[PDB]
RNA sequence: AUAUACCGCCAUCUUCAGCAAACCCUAAAAAGGUAUUAAAGUAAGCAAAAGAAUCAAACAUAAAAACGUUAGGUCAAGGUGUAGCCA
């Protein structure tokens, strides 16, 4: 004899209730655990409904400041010619090495956004990374 | 003695002519009569093995 | 004698983290091991939104922070059931990881299912394994969902028979009737590597906890 | 269909016995025969007159056991010597067979004048081969 | 007298492939319950199959063939319910 009811309440409520009744007269071994260290919410059942009329989800849109930056170099010289490697956690790519340096620039105090993105140019040029300005 | 020669001393002791052997009187090693493998699958505690 | 038993079974319930699991993990560990990366929007289910940092242009990312107070619960939980010599089963139906959890399951003690689920296995149980078989106590789903994007049986059926569930919620699954879930990335092989090793430990610390914890008890009964 | 001698399913409550789970066309396959005598061996007399003993035999042992046989009698004839093996149920007291077999034995050796014999093994109760 | 009260023993579809029961599941069920790279069904019966018979082996032939259908046949094989006869 039991509580096979999985839309009313949740597993622990039911066997403290079964308890109470006096159905179920030996606590079962993971009753005292859950008393002692229960989950943040309780399992309860939810039946998902959808959203209508003008009820929306509330999630950021992650998009840091250096995006600004980001966009722009993939729209004038594209991705960097070397590939990516994501396997690497310290991995510095062409793009990021412009961000780095268009950064430095701005602490600096230029103000005009055209100043910021010639003079970073020139930079990596020195350091002779290859930016190729590809329209197509 | 061995399982022939019990074949055979049963066949003497217990003369069945009926058609299908598997009627007829037999003494066989209960690994034989029995299904090799219907033994508990879990212990005292209950946990499976 | 009735004190020493009191003592196994009743002190570990008065330490927050009698196991010590929360060196086991960290949210770097965590972050190598991509358990942060989510389904597209798309396929977003509207229960796992609390669980969801943000959406970077268009993959829903996993909070992390969360995840780390979810997964303390979760295995301090796992714990204390395997310290009382419970039976856990592991639960997946993603067959890239069939091998792996069927291998840590063995190598934990304890018990995988990553077959096919027969209708009746844990409401109808009797007749199918026999008259006095015992019930998994816990049930661990590393996956929640069946190879057609419908919620793995097992988690409405082990709710039905009063059985605790320990599951890993992607952004696409439904956490409502798991009971201690732990939002994280279940496709990857390196999240997935993570949740078993994590799980593996944390069931032999406990078997071992438990054997040290019976023979100083069990020593001073003669001393 | 065939209505001889089967005893016909019922909804997996009837308990048979082995001699009555199998049909007809099961004799001298799966079950023996209840009589064994020489009267139907080739070359051989007097079949009718053996049959119509083992008839008589039969019901004779029905009423002066009445409920107590568990299962059909076996007739063996050797010589003049007819035996009667009986399989009885324990429900009456034991001096009470022994009154019953000094009576049915006496009685039939007068009536066919041949020496005739019981053999009773008690069962605790009549013996399931499946339920039907 | 009644096979239109039955037992017993059969015909017919038929060597056709089905009949019946215990459990489990459903935002209720009037019903349904399959997916194998598997999604709720499971586990036992009866028939088929297998086995046995035609005295090697096969094939073939016999035998076997459930639940139902035809108030099918048989009160005259025997027994028997109900009604009827007893100079
Ligand atoms: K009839
Ligand atoms: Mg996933
Ligand atoms: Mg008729
Ligand atoms: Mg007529
Ligand atoms: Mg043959
Ligand atoms: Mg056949
Ligand atoms: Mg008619």
């Amino acid at each position: 004899a039991g509580s096979r009811l999985e839309t009313v309440g949740s597993v622990f409520s039911r066997t403290r209730d079964l308890m109470r009744a006096g159905v179920l007269k030996e606590k079962p071994l993971w009753y005292d655990i859950y008393k002692a260290f229960p989950p943040l919410r309780e399992p309860v059942f939810r039946r998902p409904r959808l959203r209508y009329g003008k009820a929306k989800a509330d999630i950021q849109d992650i998009f840091y400041q250096e995006d600004q930056i980001r966009a722009k170099f993939f729209a004038t010289y594209g991705s960097g010619q070397k590939a990516f490697d994501l396997f690497n956690p310290n991995f510095k790519s062409t793009c990021q090495r412009f961000v780095e340096k268009y950064t430095e620039l701005q602490n600096l105090g230029e103000t005009d956004e055209e100043k910021l993105f010639v003079e970073t140019g020139k930079a990596l040029l020195a350091e002779g990374i290859i930016l190729r300005r590809v329209r197509e | 003695f061995a399982e022939e020669d019990i074949d055979r001393a049963i066949a003497y002791l217990f003369p069945s002519g009926l058609f299908e052997k598997r009627a007829r009187p037999m003494m066989k090693h209960p690994e034989h009569i029995f299904p090799k493998q219907r033994a508990t699958q879990w212990g005292e505690d209950g946990r499976p093995f | 004698g009735d004190d020493f038993q009191s003592r196994i079974l009743d002190t570990p319930l008065q330490h927050s983290d009698f196991f010590n699991v929360k060196e086991l993990f960290s949210v770097k560990s965590l972050f190598e091991a991509r358990v942060h990366l989510g389904h597209k929007a798309g396929c977003r289910h509207r229960f796992m939104e609390p669980y969801i940092f943000g959406n970077r242009l268009g993959q829903d990312i996993i909070d992390l922070d969360q995840t780390a107070l979810n997964l303390q619960l979760a295995l301090n939980f796992t714990a204390h059931v395997a310290y009382r010599k419970g039976i856990i089963l592991f639960v997946s139906r993603n067959r890239q990881f069939s091998h792996l959890i069927e291998t840590t399951a063995q190598a934990c003690g304890e018990y995988a299912h990553t077959r096919y689920f027969k209708g009746g296995l844990l409401t109808n149980a009797q007749l199918l394994f026999g008259p006095s078989v015992r019930l998994p106590d816990l049930i661990i789903f590393l996956h929640t969902l069946n190879n057609v994007f419908e919620p793995h049986v097992a988690v409405r059926d082990a709710a039905k028979m009063n059985i605790p569930t320990v599951g890993i919620v992607d952004t696409n699954c439904n956490p409502c009737l798991i009971t201690y879930p732990i939002p994280g990335n279940d496709d990857s092989p390196q999240a997935i590597q993570l949740f078993c090793k994590l799980f593996r430990t944390t069931i032999n610390r406990a078997k071992e906890k438990r054997r040290q914890m019976e023979a100083l008890h069990r020593l001073q009964s003669p001393k | 269909k065939n209505r001889a001698a089967r005893v016909r399913v019922a909804k997996g409550n009837k308990p048979v016995s082995y001699e009555e789970a199998h049909a007809p066309h099961y004799i001298a396959h799966r079950k023996g025969w209840l009589s064994l005598h020489t009267g139907n061996l080739d070359g051989e007399d007097h079949a009718a007159e053996r049959t119509l003993e083992d008839v008589f035999l039969r019901k004779f042992m029905m009423g002066t056991f009445p409920g107590c046989l568990a299962d059909q009698i076996v007739l063996k004839r050797r010589a003049n010597q007819v035996d009667i093996c009986a399989l009885v149920l324990r429900q009456l007291p034991a001096h009470k067979f022994y009154f019953l077999v000094g009576y049915s034995e006496t009685l039939l050796s007068h009536f066919y004048k041949c020496p005739v014999r019981l053999h009773l093994q008690t069962v605790p109760s009549k013996v399931v081969y499946k339920y039907i």
